[PDB]
């Protein structure tokens, strides 16, 4: 959907204090795989690093201490979390008469 | 302030101690037209599948780390046949 | 952990370049919506040393797995008198289907089982519910269970008696006529000795209606496994040779392997030649030692100088399926090999599987197919003076004891494969 | 081989170092600057010269601009080594710049000892000591002359080089004030010293002598130089006590973007002494013996650094009531500020609090603008007075919240803080733009 | 907290931080020109000895060149407090020749006067480490003594001398090594039976420039604006005891001048700008009964006591009209330093600067004698009528006097430090302005 897309000055869009004065109410970064923007990201990420020709992982360059921490909102999104938790199979026993198997609750 | 070199992708390449003006210097360019077996970073793409577990399969084999043998099995290089260009890996820096 | 991650090279591509596992997450692939039960199946004919009795497995669940008889038994002498008595005690068992025999396990065969296929503390655990291992005395009151080693008792097998509607499951079990420790004595009895109380248990798996569904309704084939067994006379062993023996082997289907031992009929699980050396006798090691009578509660050994087979060979259709290997090969690298565990003298496994303690068939020899199956075995010269310590250890590899004689049965066991066919609620097996 | 071996290893980890290289280290261009030369002139001095006189002087136009001034005295001891501190610091009791009318600064002996302790070290701190005080143990009746820096804004840096040449109209002059009493010259403690000499004074002005296109751009336009100012702030010190933490909260009434702030605890009675007397050697007169005093100072040996005689506990600074820092140990101020913004040694009883990066530079670096700040106010926790002076076990064994019984005798506090202002001339007259 | 203090903003904020032009927080380092530095050891021709004269061409191994740390090993001929700064006295002089054109030469005693005036602190500790015995050795000790040269290519890579300019000039070193030296192979006046003779070895750190630059410092002309040292030795008016001697030297000085700097010596005793006295420190046993004022502690033969300086008072005259009013010698010694050098100069050493920072690189006003048809140094002497072997009066005097010890002090050494042109170009090189 609203996939945010990391800049030459937010190479990650990891939003720290990235959504001051533009997207304070920042929609999240990108799913990384949907909507490459790895390619991108990597391509954010150097603007002027200087590689040796002899790391041809890209792996000394201490990529692996860069990422995209999970949330990338100005908000936790604790109403995802909580969906994600609870908040499933609606209408449950004690309301409708429908819902309910002779055991017990679900757990 | 190199704004005139070869960007990888957002980074400026170093071979022999000075900055890598063109992609004609890379080795990469000697082998530019062959199609590769393989791209040396080797980026994964969409996250790899889980480990799959089972209380059934392990009990029976008691171990003995049954090996399937229909799979694909990727051939190598006939020693007769040289070794056809493609077999260097590509170190696509950019 | 970043300055091992930096230390990335060409090697590392083979282990994880287009990585297809993940260490980090897991997935279950199986599930059951299933229960376990164990319930008390019904005893007929009458309990008791020498007797034979029988039970029907009741169809309470759908699929069974695990059987366990329970013996109360008493010590009819002190600690030390008794030798897994209630696996003793437990003569044999039969597995019956449809009135079709699917298999036969023996008191003898539990011994052999064990001594090739339990280890550890699984081993352990196991004597202590079929024997008094914490110095018991006389008189004391012990509630044994025995499990059953029977194709469906790891798991993930069961026995689908849902899918036999027509067809009863049956176990026929018989009785010891003398238990050493508890009735017996050697050759006395013991006056006063109590009759054994006995009750058997079966665990039973509750399905869903999904999968109880399919059970009862769909045909199936299920790979299983059967012992054979053969009695016979053992070379007698002497002082004065080697004796040697060539048994035709009369066994059937594909085989995961075979084994042996040679043992004294009079005590239980004595697979060596008695000795005064600790343990090695009643008494070993002293003044009052016998080497007659072994130490009940040490009847087994590792001291492979007390065996009695010297080396053997296997002929298959008139071929020698093997080179000529010495005793202590098959008592202790083949089990080293195949199963991993530690295997007492005087008991012999010869594999034909990668790993016979699986159920998953690992290559098998098919005896359908061999009209001369053959063992040949070499004894060892029974020369050494068993009540002399120095003679009994600091001899060579071709003798043994004078009291190895004694060891004149000889026990030979395959296990192999078949094939149970369940359908319509009828089945058995496809060969015989 | 060789260097060019180092040469040969070269990477992107060089990049960042010596890539598209801007500039070298081996080939230096030096500026052509304009012409000029430097004379040292004696100014007449109005007044008479003497112990506890007023005197004054007026800088005339020798030359176009001024910078270091020097004030030369010569005095005689009036008893043994051992017995002076800094006299000729001491004696300079203050001195007043003042431009056309208007005060510009004003410095204090006091000052130019805290100073000192502050900000001159090493080497410079002794030759400084060497030009103010008798340092080769000489004896009473010697006579020297000693020379005192002023440390005006134009007197630390040619780039302050007061523009004489563009203030045609405004005289500058200096006022100054010499101390009644120098100890170990003309009284030793609250001792005349019969037969003292009274000094010989001097007033030494270093010119600058600008070559025509240069003077002439002085003497036609409009000048703004950045100029240091020195506040000060005299007060009672709560006094300390033997039976507890005295404390006291000062309101600081300075003005202008502050540099740093400094303060001294002292005895009034002794020139320099900022820590407690006692009997191990050097803090007090005989020390280590039996003859010792820790009622009187080794003189010679006044300052020390060892902080047991030290009064401050702790200290803060509020802002309109509000904490600027967490609360630090006198020890912090002592030792750390200085380590930190200037890089020299601080004596016991000498703090510093900077709101400046480089307190020690010219160029401002941060500060504090207290015509801002309706209520600034330093707070003060002072040590327990209860260790025998007399006992050197009681002395040094001590621990970090007390000191000497003697130290109650360091009842005066110092509060010094050193601002920028703005010197305007044009026309040929000029003065500081920021009043408050 | 500080937030507090970024809110105390107003009208006197302005001319600090309004319309901000610079930070302090966010500092990017200028890149340069890649280099590497090897030091270097040269072959040095002559027969090393006291009072022999040796010589060495430095290859044109890199391109450019700085420091020059010359390696000497002594030996004690006496125990501790024989010696002062040995290495440095054996050092007697150093010629630096480009092409046969002499650039500059310096003097032991100037590597004394220089070290005295313009080194400080731990420099100066760590100087007198490398040229003498500072840990109370005793005789027969021996050691390595580092003396680096102060020409101007060793004082700043900014100066460094581009050999790879000078295809057809070498550069040359001469050296010439002190008849006797104090404490090594002689007392006072006596040698040293079985006193050894120096090892030498000469060290030079040259530059490896990387490719662009060699190339651009091989082909392209060059000027650079050099130091010299200019030296006249003279005798010192006699000191009397009966009166104040004085002296009117004609100054034979060239060149802009950053600043003149000059001492008066015992010419028998290395590095004694000062008279002798019977104080500790002061002379050959002072403070006790054994004590002599006609031999220096020579291990602390320098001071810092200006009772035991012989100059009274001093001024420099131009074309017959003062230059500046007459000052004391006491100003010279330790004013001039505070204002132009930031260290302090010991007692019988003396500077007036023409410069704001002496001290410095980059000239900051001279005085070109050039220019000057008859520059004249005037100086007054203090009376000599201290009984130097009488503390009481060693330490009780007043401003005009001295020790009777400080007519010794007949020697004078007047330097001027000077700037002038080294132009290199097409392989060869030499000064504008001769001498």
């Amino acid at each position: 959907k609203s996939c945010s897309k990391s800049s030459a000055n937010n190479p990650f869009s990891n939003a720290t204090v990235g959504a001051l004065l533009d997207n304070e109410a920042r929609p999240p970064a990108c799913s990384y795989d949907d909507n490459d923007m790895a390619s991108t990201m990597r391509k954010n990420f150097n603007k002027g690093l200087f590689r040796n020709l002899d790391d041809v992982y890209e792996v000394e360059n201490s990529q692996r201490q860069f990422y995209t921490m999970p949330v990338t909102t100005a908000a936790p999104d604790l109403t995802a979390f909580g969906q994600f938790l609870y908040g499933s199979k609606g209408k449950t026993c004690k309301e409708d008469p429908s819902a309910c198997t002779p055991a017990f609750a679900t757990r | 302030g190199y704004e005139n070199s070869y960007d990888a992708n957002g980074a400026r390449l170093v071979m022999d101690g000075k900055v890598v003006k063109s992609e004609c210097q890379l080795p990469s360019y000697q082998i530019r037209n062959s199609k590769h077996h393989t791209q040396l970073p080797m980026r994964s793409l969409n996250e790899p599948p889980p480990m799959v577990e089972d209380l059934v399969d392990e009990s029976l084999f008691e171990g003995l780390q049954g090996y399937p043998v229909d799979e694909k099995l990727d051939l190598l290089t006939p020693p007769g046949t040289a070794t056809p260009s493609s077999e260097w890996a590509a170190i696509n820096y950019g | 952990g970043l300055s091992q991650l930096v230390a990335y090279g060409a090697q590392d591509v083979y282990l994880t370049g287009n990585p297809q596992i993940t260490f980090f997450k897991t997935v279950y692939r199986r599930y059951t919506n299933f229960a376990i039960e164990s319930i008390q199946q019904t005893i007929n004919g009458s309990v008791g040393f020498g007797n034979k009795v029988s039970t029907q497995i009741s169809r309470n669940g759908d699929l069974i797995t695990d059987i366990v008889v329970e013996f109360v038994l008493t010590k009819g002498g002190n600690g030390g008198t008794t030798y897994y008595p209630a696996e003793e005690l437990l003569q044999d068992v039969e597995l019956e289907i449809g009135g079709q025999r699917i298999d036969k396990h023996y008191n003898d065969w539990f011994r052999t089982y064990d001594a090739l296929f339990r280890m550890n503390d699984d081993r352990y655990n196991y004597r202590r519910m079929t024997d008094w291992v914490n110095n018991e005395l006389v008189g004391a009151q012990k509630r044994f269970y025995v499990p059953l080693i029977f194709f469906f008792n790891t798991p993930g097998l069961a026995l689908p008696l849902i899918a036999l509607q027509y067809h009863e499951v049956k176990l026929y079990f018989t009785l010891a006529s003398q238990v050493q420790g508890v009735n017996y004595n050697g050759s006395s009895a013991i006056a006063g000795a109590a009759q054994p109380t006995m009750s058997v248990w079966v665990d039973y798996i509750f399905l869903d209606t999904q999968e109880r569904t399919r059970f009862a309704q769909l045909p199936h084939e299920y790979l299983i496994e059967q012992l054979q067994f053969t009695g016979s006379e053992t070379a007698t062993p002497s002082a004065t040779t080697q004796a040697s023996q060539n048994i035709r082997l009369n066994f059937n289907h594909p085989t995961k392997y075979l084994a042996w031992n040679f043992n004294n009929p009079t005590n239980y699980g004595q697979y060596t030649a008695l000795a005064n050396i600790p343990g090695a006798c009643s008494g070993a090691g002293t003044a009052a030692a016998t080497v007659t009578t072994p130490d009940y509660g040490n009847t087994g050994t590792y001291n492979e100088q007390l065996a009695v087979l010297d080396s053997a060979k296997i002929q298959l259709n008139g071929q020698d399926r093997f080179a000529t290997r010495k005793g202590s090969y098959f008592n202790k690298v083949q089990p080293y090999q195949s199963i991993g565990g530690v295997t007492p003298a005087g008991v012999y496994l010869y594999s034909f599987a990668l790993k016979p303690a699986g159920r998953q068939p690992s290559g098998t020899c098919n005896f359908s197919r061999i009209d001369n199956a053959t063992l040949s075995l070499t004894y060892k010269t029974c020369s050494i003076d068993a009540t002399s310590p120095a003679a009994v250890l600091g001899n060579t590899e071709t003798v043994t004891a004078n009291t190895a004689t004694l060891l004149t049965a000889l026990n030979i066991y395959a296990k192999n494969y078949n094939v149970l066919r369940i359908m319509s609620g009828m089945g058995g097996l496809a060969y015989a």
